[PDB]
């Protein structure tokens, strides 16, 4: 549970869509920017999902 | 000021001095015929432990020109992490794209 | 602000006065030596139970943050409706897009 609550979400922009590509939007929170050592998302990176 | 035609001139601070891009032009645009009248005092295979040391140190060059480009390097793998009595240590496969816009 | 060497110094306020955020590089930066001169009132299995309560408690200040991104929670299941006598109760199966635009 400790790495289940441990993520980074960026704020979205007002009026802007929602992020669908980890590749290239760097709003999205599995992008390279937010790929964080020792968390969850980036281990949604790691063990890519 | 290294010269690549003779064995004695290439020193540590002679490889470093010139950096990644310049290195790939200076090596392919030397002499062909190699002077041998004053070798490399520790042996003309001494050298080549002198001259390879400069260059995974210039991709470190090349590490800070793309420090604005490229991301902190996480630690790979588990075991890595000041918190170890709460909390665990995963580590980054890094199949990711170094890259900053 | 809680210390995360000291078993002693994390209770449920420090943590949910931290923003989750701000959660994320406070405890990786943390010191890799753990200090045993005060620890825990309720020993050091109950400075785990102290932590982690104060996580799931920021959860819920980051659902008021994105109440403008999601809706209101629609009940799920059965049984649970005002008016049961000439209408059942609804429940979603909630695969649809969370969005506000």
């Amino acid at each position: 549970y400790a790495t289940l609550q441990n993520m980074v979400v960026p704020e979205i922009a007002p009026g802007e869509e929602c992020p669908s590509d980890p590749v290239t939007d760097p709003a999205h929170p599995l992008h390279p920017a937010n790929l964080v050592a020792n968390t969850v998302k980036r281990m949604f990176h790691n063990g890519r999902v | 000021a290294p010269q690549f035609h003779r064995p004695s001139t290439i020193t540590a601070d002679n490889v470093r001095a010139l950096g990644t891009r310049g290195l790939v032009l200076a090596t392919n645009n030397a002499q062909f015929i190699m002077d041998n009248s004053y070798p490399h005092p520790h042996g003309t295979q001494g050298a080549v432990r002198e001259f390879l040391r400069g260059q995974a140190a210039a991709l470190t060059d090349l590490g800070v020109t793309h420090a604005n480009n490229t991301f902190a390097p996480q630690p790979m793998f588990a075991g890595d992490a000041a918190a170890e009595w709460l909390r665990p240590s995963f580590g980054l496969k890094r199949t990711y794209s170094p890259f900053v816009v």
